[PDB]
């Protein structure tokens, strides 16, 4: 990241400051990599973080200079085609069944998480068109 | 038999 | 399914009978009959010789011979007959399908039991055969384990001990007194009341006197001085004819010849003495079983009172401490036939035959090896 | 090799054959770390491996992908306690479990919605055997059986009678009559033993026919394998058969006083079990619902009085009392009042009996010969008698029985069910239980050969090789017990032999077979007592019985002296109808286990099983020792482990690839070359593809592995574009 990237990436990072020390918790650093444009899975997140503890994740504070490298580490479509396409042969799936897989398997979502992301790509019979699902989830 | 005895 | 016969070939009759039978299926004497006079009508029948019963149909007309004398088969030719007689016309049976059992005395020459295997695989081709000692079936017919068998038949007199299944080889005796020999020394005393009886199928004639009025005595110089003193012993017999005979000491005089063979002529002493002498042969610990386990056994033992003579006079020479007890079944003179009968069927027993590959590998001496 | 942490297996309990563990660490190549709370565990100079889930409790036991003992009880202990769903399959055969209430299950919606239905659509219940059963018959004409075995009490005659109503519900007068006849075969022929009450020690066989549409005709009756050696000897608290306690405690009903009875504790064949009374059956109300059904099904009262007069001489017989005369002598007393008592019932005279029961009989062609014999001759001679005269009573009342079953008209074509007791073990063995389990030997050679036969047909279904089917064969037992120098043959032959004796006849065994055969083996702490391996287990028998039950010998002249008789028309009709008469109860029971065979090897099998849940009896709760011993003694344990070998997994095509796509014959057969290395552990078929043990369970885990890698992709890119919109939201 060069001086434009970081300043903006450090704007960004203080408004998730809900402190005013310049500071974020371990667990809003996967929330800021992930609004800052990456994709990591939570194992990456958490490596990148130090698999860390729920104590240290809840009350270890770090500025924005030491989640940065963090960041960074966390930076470094077809597979994302075959991944929708396991769950497909008419490029529909239904909405019952991933519902139940997104809460149940995986990096398990809330229901009212599925709702807000399954909101406007859902057809009359519940089916999503999942390229245009997965190009509007990586814009 | 054959000695002792006729038979 | 298949059954073995039993054939036992005494001196003076044959038995013979499937295994597992309670009783023997033909009998008939052992005798052989020819014709000896001139033949004066043609469509008469022919036959060259009658066999058994047939010969005792017409013995009026025919020479009566045994084929066996003292056990010994003394000649073979009849004796083949003899057998062809009892499987194809007495048990209409074929030999060639049944095993078979065949009985003999239990010291005799020993070329009679290489020649009686030989017949079975040579001329009749029988399945598998064997060769049992008369006085051990005397036990399976007792349903004992341990006695001492005192066998007489027509022929032969014998002892064997026989202690829990072990046979004592060294300790058995042989005499050659029979009821053949009664039946000639009672020819011998009959001329002396003057009655005469001379030829072979008149001799027969006397053989019923012996079976039908013969006892023996308990005490034997106060019967014949009771005998000498009053007719109460004197009894009459008719004769095919119809002439009445009248027979007085003399019929009971003939059964204790067995007891004393000075009568008839022999060194050796009575069937009491002989089977105290058994006994002596034997060690010390076996002689309570065997005074207890007398056996009869055999025909010439079934005359009224020989259980009752035999007690009291082997209790004389036994010390008196011992119990003396004599086994006489009104069955013995079968018993030697039902004990064979008893073993053909047993199970173990089927493992040992002389089966006819057996003795075509072996020949004839296989018998001495394997039998017994 | 296949363990992660949190993997799961099953290992030993002192009180429950197998419990569970959760596997805390895995390994490679000798200490294995569980948890239960927690325990390490020794590997052995590895465990159990369990069923993902989602297959437990599926409808047919070899579903499973892994199979063993503790799945297959585990499976049919929640598909019994959980589901109350009782019928279970194993391949072919059903396995049954005594719910021990009621249900609706038997309703006839459920009889209407099997008939016509294959055996895979529906979940088991007998109706779905019956009717394979009824659509094999009609397929072809050859005739169809249905066999149940199962221990005492098990619950075998009651599933019998739902498969007979079965029919009588959808071909179907026949059902009431042998229903009803159900009463009276219990009382002849069950009996009371320490195992449990009402046992039934005789085979009982119900063949229905039809007609060349399938309508029903009517029905026979056969019998087999009676235990004839009950009727004098009880070993301590069991019973003889139940009629004869019915009779005793009926005894004071004005209609029998002329049989002039004793209470049930007075008879000789009565007294030696010391039980008389069985807990909460009052036998003298029990036998008016026996005299019901004589009635109904046609024995006129005219016989009926005949049969407990007949039963009364048994018993009145079983209580003469021989003195001893001298040794070789025995004699009846003189005047003795029991025979009295007998000869006034059976109407024969008293000094005729007297004579011939206390002396032999010997005759020749040409003579005729009277023997004393001993007191111990004489009793095994009675108690002979006792036994046939018992023996045949029980045959002529079948054959009556029978009668009204039967219909005029002929029967194309007939399907017979099978009631029998299973193999067995009890805590001292005995002439009873050595019949019992060669019987049982014979039967499961059957059923091995079938199920043989079975599998061999389906692999030629398809292209497979046969070759790589085996089974188990039992025949050399077979050969032990029934063939010649066997444990039977020298039992009979100790029988003649002329002094015999369980010391005598144990040395006979051992020096027969103690090295000879595998099969036969010594306890080293007794001589009395000889094992055999039979196909479940070793079990131990005492020959301390043996002889005295063997033996039967009936003399002619008592034969004779009851046919004479003309008291009444029942006991010279019994007779009619020898070289049967020398044979032992071992060889007559052969001779029937014959029959019985070539009766059945005639027909195509089919098979239930009936396993009893709980030695003492709670509504509906399982055990689970007594549940693996029972499996064990059906049999169903080998056949589990020997189809645990081979292929006992199959799938369609169909089903297959459309699921492991993830990841058009040999576009699959690539899918699978892909996804398993090694060609061994499948092969092909026409239809279906065939796998080794648990292939199917790895299959899962790397489909698994593959849908939780893609699922983690996709909610990676979700959390990161709604997190993005979060800052958004958070800018706005
Ligand atoms: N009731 C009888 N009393 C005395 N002797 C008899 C009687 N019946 C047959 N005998 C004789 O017994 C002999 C037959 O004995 P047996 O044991 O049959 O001989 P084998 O068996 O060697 O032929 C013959 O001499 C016969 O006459
Ligand atoms: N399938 C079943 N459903 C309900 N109750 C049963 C079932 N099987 C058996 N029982 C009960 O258990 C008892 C014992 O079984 P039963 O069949 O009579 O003895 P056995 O197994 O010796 O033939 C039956 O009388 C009945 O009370
Ligand atoms: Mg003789
Ligand atoms: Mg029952």
């Amino acid at each position: 990241f060069n001086k434009d990237q970081l300043e903006e990436f450090k704007e960004a990072f203080e408004l998730f400051d809900r402190v005013g020390d310049g500071k974020i918790l371990y667990s809003q650093c996967g929330d800021v990599m992930r609004a800052l444009g990456q994709n990591p899975t939570n194992a990456e997140v958490l490596k990148v973080l130090g698999n860390p503890k729920s104590d240290e994740l809840k009350s270890r504070r770090v500025d924005f200079e030491t989640f940065l490298p963090m960041l960074q580490a966390v930076a470094k479509y077809e597979d994302y085609l075959e991944g929708f396409r396991v769950f497909d042969g008419n490029g529909k799936v239904m909405g019952a069944e991933l519902r139940h897989v997104l809460t149940t398997l995986g990096e398990k979502m809330t229901e009212e998480e599925v709702e807000t992301v399954l909101a406007g790509h859902e057809d009359s019979n519940g089916c999503i068109n999942y390229e245009a699902f997965l190009k509007h989830i990586l814009s | 038999w054959x000695a002792x005895c006729p038979a | 399914e298949t059954t073995a016969l039993v054939c036992d070939n005494g001196s003076g009759l044959v038995k013979a009978g499937f295994a597992g039978d309670d009783a023997p299926r033909a009998v008939f004497p052992s005798i052989v009959g020819r014709p000896r006079h001139q033949g004066v009508m043609v469509g008469m029948g022919q036959k060259d010789s009658y066999v058994g019963d047939e010969a005792q149909s017409k013995r009026g007309i025919l020479t009566l011979k045994y084929p066996i004398e003292h056990g010994i088969i003394t000649n073979w030719d009849d004796m083949e007959k003899i057998w062809h007689h009892t499987f194809y016309n007495e048990l209409r049976v074929a030999p060639e399908e049944h095993p078979t059992l065949l009985t003999e005395a239990p010291l005799n020459p020993k070329a009679n039991r290489e020649k009686m295997t030989q017949i079975m695989f040579e001329t009749f081709n029988v399945p598998a055969m064997y060769v049992a000692i008369q006085a051990v079936l005397s036990l399976y017919a007792s349903g004992r384990t341990t006695g001492i068998v005192l066998d007489s038949g027509d022929g032969v007199t014998h002892n064997v001990p026989i202690y829990e299944g072990y046979a004592l080889p060294h300790a058995i005796m042989r005499l050659d007194l029979a009821g053949r020999d009664l039946t000639d020394y009672l020819m011998k005393i009959l001329t002396e009341r003057g009655y005469s009886f001379v030829t072979t199928a008149e001799r027969e004639i006397v053989r019923d006197i012996k079976e039908k009025l013969c006892y023996v005595a308990l005490d034997f110089e106060n019967e014949m001085a009771t005998a000498a003193s009053s007719s109460s012993l004197e009894k009459s017999y008719e004769l095919p004819d119809g002439q009445v005979i009248t027979i007085g000491n003399e019929r009971f005089r003939c059964p204790e010849t067995l007891f004393q063979p000075s009568f008839i002529g022999m060194e050796s002493a009575g069937i009491h003495e002989t089977t105290y002498n058994s006994i002596m042969k034997c060690d010390i610990d076996i002689r309570k079983d065997l005074y207890a386990n007398n056996v009869m056994s055999g025909g010439t033992t079934m005359y009224p009172g020989i259980a009752d003579r035999m007690q009291k006079e082997i209790t004389a020479l036994a010390p008196s401490t011992m119990k003396i007890k004599i086994i006489a079944p009104p069955e013995r003179k079968y018993s030697v036939w039902i004990g064979g009968s008893i073993l053909a069927s047993l199970s173990t027993f089927q493992q040992m035959w002389i089966t006819k590959q057996e003795y075509d590998e072996a020949g004839p001496s296989i018998v001495h090896r394997k039998c017994f | 090799e296949l363990y992660t942490k949190y993997a799961r297996v099953w290992i030993p309990d002192p009180e429950e054959v197998w419990k569970s563990a959760e596997l805390l660490k895995d390994y490679k190549p000798k200490v294995l770390q569980l948890r239960l709370k927690d325990l390490e565990y020794c590997l052995d100079p590895l465990p159990p491996l369990r069923n993902p889930d989602i297959l437990v409790g599926e409808n047919d036991l070899t579903a499973l992908s892994y199979l063993h003992e503790p799945a297959v009880l585990h499976n049919l202990k929640v598909r019994f306690i959980d589901s109350k769903l009782i019928y279970t399959y194993c391949g072919i055969v059903l396995v049954a479990i005594n719910p021990y209430e009621q249900l609706p299950i038997y309703g006839e919606d459920i009889i209407n919605a099997y008939s016509g239905q294959n055996m895979g659509d529906m979940d088991p219940h007998i109706f779905a055997v019956a009717e394979e059963a009824y659509k094999q018959m009609a397929r072809d004409e050859r005739n169809q059986s249905i066999i149940v075995s199962g221990e005492s009490g098990a619950g075998k005659t009651v599933s019998a009678k739902y498969a007979m109503r079965y029919f009588a519900t959808v071909s179907g007068n026949v059902e009431e009559k042998v229903l009803a006849s159900n009463p009276i075969m219990e009382s002849i022929g069950n009996a009371k033993t320490t195992r449990n009450d009402n046992s039934s020690r005789f085979g009982k066989y119900i063949e229905i026919g039809f007609d060349k549409r399938y309508r029903i005709i009517g029905a026979n009756m056969r019998t087999y394998l009676l235990e004839k050696s009950r009727v004098v000897f009880q070993a301590e608290e069991e019973r003889n058969y139940h009629i004869f306690y019915q009779l005793c405690a009926s005894a004071a009903l004005p209609e029998f006083k002329t049989l002039r009875l004793g209470n049930a504790n007075y008879f000789h064949y009565t007294k030696q079990g010391g039980s008389p009374v069985i807990d909460g059956i009052d036998d003298a109300k029990e036998m008016v619902n026996t005299r019901q059904a004589c009635t109904l099904l046609g024995i006129s009262d005219s016989y009926q009085m005949g049969i407990f007069r007949i039963l009364a001489g048994i018993l009145h017989l079983g209580n003469v009392e021989f003195a001893s005369r001298d040794s070789d002598s025995c004699a009846i007393p003189p005047k003795h009042d029991p025979l009295t008592i007998f000869c006034d019932l059976m109407g024969v005279d008293y000094e005729e009996m007297a004579h011939w029961l206390c002396h032999r009989k010997l005759a020749t062609a040409t003579e005729t010969y009277i023997k004393p014999i001993s007191k111990l001759h004489a009793i095994n001679a009675r108690d002979a008698l006792a036994k046939h005269i018992y023996a045949n009573l029980f045959n002529w009342i079948v054959d009556h029985v029978n009668k009204a079953l039967h219909s005029t008209v002929k029967q194309h074509s007939f399907i017979g069910v099978l009631d029998i007791y299973g193999f067995e073990t009890f805590e001292i063995n005995s002439f009873e239980q050595f019949c019992i389990n060669y019987a049982n030997e014979k039967l499961q050679q059957q059923f091995n050969m079938h199920v043989f036969k079975l599998e061999q047909e389906e692999y030629m279904k398809e292209q497979i090789p046969w070759t790589l089917i085996d089974f188990y064969d039992n025949q050399p037992c077979i050969n032990l017990i029934e063939a010649k120098m066997g444990v039977l043959d020298l039992l009979d032959e100790e029988c003649k032999m002329p002094k015999g004796s369980d010391d005598t006849w144990a040395q006979k065994l051992y020096n027969t077979h103690l090295n000879k055969c595998a099969l036969f083996e010594k306890p080293r702490l007794s001589n009395k007592a000889f094992i055999i391996k039979h196909f479940a287990d070793k079990v131990e028998y005492q020959c301390e019985g043996f002889l005295e039950k063997n033996k039967d010998t009936v003399y002619e002249e008592q034969i004779k002296v009851l046919k004479s008789s003309k008291k009444f028309k029942l006991l010279p009709e019994l007779f009619q109808d020898s070289k049967e008469h020398k044979k032992t109860v071992g060889h007559q029971f052969r001779n029937s286990l014959h029959l019985l065979m070539e009766t059945l090897n005639a027909t195509t099998p089919h098979y239930v099983r009936c396993i009893k849940p709980n030695d003492f009896k709670f509504p509906f709760t399982f055990d689970e020792k007594r549940a693996v011993q029972q499996l064990r003694a059906c049999g169903v344990l080998e056949t589990i482990r020997i189809s645990a070998a081979g292929f006992p997994s199959r799938w369609t095509y169909q089903e297959f690839f459309s699921r492991y796509r993830v990841l058009r014959k040999q576009t699959c057969k690539n899918v699978l070359e892909k996804l398993i290395l090694d060609k061994d552990k499948y092969q092909f078929g026409k239809t279906k593809i065939f796998f080794r043990a648990g292939q199917v369970a790895y299959l899962e885990k790397i489909r698994a592995d593959k849908l939780r890698a893609a699922c983690i992709r996709i909610q990676k890119t979700i959390r990161g574009w709604l997190m993005r919109k979060k800052y958004m939201r958070m800018r706005r």
